[PDB]
């Protein structure tokens, strides 16, 4: 309350504001650093949020508005405002990184945070200094750290944009803010805002599929961003959204490039062509009224063809497409509401049908051709993710149980696996780590019984794939095989499509009573 | 009431709950 009044005052002070501009910032930074000291020797992460909102964001916004005076050129404009920016930015960066260094200097976070985190932050190295994973204060410390990493990320993104001459950005231009954001996501994956800011980076490089995916992750994490759905909608649902208009331009560029079959083109088709398909289900009106509207069947056929023919070098993007799509079904429900009409039930059903069409295509043309592949985790990881999703939602389970194509596909896969009770393990796999706090799979992939992990040592490292007991790629593949056979058998137990275990063959066959 | 950190501690294919 009284704290809120103080930061509003910082904002108003800076709005009124060569040298005295830096002076004002220094004074405000000095007070904030002092609040943070009093907080750390529940206020901490709140102090940092009010800092971003009332002090830093309004500054960065002004540089944006001004930069956009340049592009609509102003050479004398670019370097001049880039000069005053470089007077201010090191202070902003210091406010957040000081807090990190402060935090890591007082307390041991190894009970809550991966051990190599200090290393990654170039932070150098008592019994009571070790924070227990359940105290309120321990949570406040980690959240404070996450905020520092988050706002360093945003600041870095803003700088890169100003430091750029054109609105053309190569892939690795945002490498530095992406690293900070990656670390922020790692230590508290529940926070949607980290994914949101990552997606904003990808909008600059025009990786709109990566952007959509990050926007979906930001809307569906256990603590989602409020800007998650607005940005998703700006990209896929708003005829007048700047992101949407850009998407259409990208689809233009791809249209004229479809004849080329360089990997880079196959990859971009898989990143982009799923977008209009998802768009048309969630935002049907928007995707009936544009220049690409009559190309919807084309997008799907080419997407599916690229997946069948070109999955080997592009499997990582196919994996992303799967999660985006699963997430998009819940985007659909949040955006279009609880189904009520006969028509709204059928629209929702049509989307689910398309989703399972994608599943069976993945299973039939990709995973079935790669279930022995011990080198790439993605093949069997995709099967785990489908099953974990399906077991998480009654409506989805019922659709899946009654889907003949999907049940047939799982029978074929399960039978191949059988030809190769509940499994356990000592650490998280790649796909586990990626989907931590993802809502549609209920925040953790629950096909394994990770019950005992909590009683094991080095738990934070275990939950980011690091342990003394790391298995070979082969062993990890074997572990996925077991959990898939187990989940698939549980799923098939009550399927409604006539599939049953032939107890002589010990394989699944199709049956009927007559 | 709500802990933002990842907690490993808390259906398996039954249509009936």
């Amino acid at each position: 309350t009284d704290l809120q009044e103080t930061f509003s005052g910082f904002q108003k002070q800076l709005q009124s504001v060569d040298s005295l501009m830096k002076g004002a910032i220094q004074m405000i930074h000095s007070k904030i650093m002092q609040m943070l000291l009093q907080s750390l020797i529940s206020d901490a992460h709140r102090i940092l949020d009010l800092t971003w909102k009332h002090v830093h964001y309004p500054i960065f916004k002004y540089f944006q508005n001004w930069r956009n005076r340049n592009v609509a050129p102003n050479y004398a404009g670019h370097r001049q405002l880039n000069s005053i920016l470089q007077k201010i930015f090191p202070q902003i960066h210091k406010l957040y990184y000081s807090t990190l260094e402060l935090i890591f200097a007082n307390y041991n976070l190894t009970a809550l945070i991966p051990s190599d985190t200090r290393s990654k932050l170039n932070i150098s190295t008592d019994a009571s200094n070790v924070l227990k994973p359940e105290d309120s204060f321990s949570i406040d410390c980690v959240m404070a750290s996450q905020r520092c990493l988050l706002y360093i990320g945003c600041s870095q993104r803003y700088k890169i944009i100003m430091e750029h001459l054109s609105d053309r950005y190569q892939q690795a231009d945002f490498q530095k803010p992406l690293r900070y954001l990656d670390i922020a996501s790692t230590i508290v994956p529940s926070v949607g805002e980290t994914f949101l800011q990552r997606g904003i980076c990808y909008t600059h490089t025009k990786n709109f599929g990566n952007a959509a995916y990050q926007f979906v992750r930001s809307s569906l994490s256990r603590l989602p961003s409020d800007a998650g759905i607005p940005n998703f909608t700006n990209l896929l649902g708003d005829p007048n959204g700047s992101l949407f208009k850009k998407l259409l331009n990208s689809l233009d560029d791809l249209k004229v490039q479809e004849t080329i079959k360089k990997r880079i083109i196959n990859m971009e088709i898989m990143e982009f062509y799923i977008l209009p398909l998802i768009g048309s289900h969630i935002f049907p009106q928007t995707w009936k009224n544009n220049r690409h509207s009559d190309r919807l069947k084309h997008f799907q056929t080419l997407l599916f063809d690229k997946i069948e023919i070109r999955y080997i070098k592009n499997i990582s993007m196919i994996f992303q497409d799967l999660i985006l799509l699963i997430g998009s079904f819940h985007m659909y429900q949040m955006i279009n509401g609880v189904s009520s009409n006969i028509r709204s039930i059928q629209s929702e059903t049509k989307f689910l049908e398309f989703i399972f069409k994608f599943f069976t295509h993945l299973i039939d043309k990709v995973i079935m051709k790669e279930f022995k592949n011990c080198e790439m985790f993605q093949y069997l990881a995709m099967a785990r993710i489908m099953m974990c999703w399906i077991k998480s939602h009654k409506n989805v389970l019922k659709f899946a149980h009654r889907s003949t194509s999907f049940c047939q596909s799982m029978v074929n896969l399960t039978n191949e696996l059988l030809s190769s009770h509940r499994p356990t393990r000592d650490y998280f796999y790649e796909e586990d780590i990626m989907l931590k706090e993802f809502g549609p799979t209920k925040f953790t992939l629950s096909d394994f019984n990770d019950e005992k992990l909590l009683s094991m040592d080095n738990l934070p490292d275990r939950l980011v794939g690091k342990s003394k007991n790391k298995l070979t790629a082969k062993e990890e593949h074997s572990s996925r095989v077991q959990v898939l056979v187990y989940s698939n058998k549980k799923f098939l137990e009550k399927n409604c499509c006539g599939f049953k275990l032939d107890t002589e063959k010990k394989r699944y066959v199709h049956t009927a009573v007559k | 009431i709500v802990n933002p950190l990842f907690q490993l501690g808390l259906n398996e294919f039954d249509s009936q709950t």
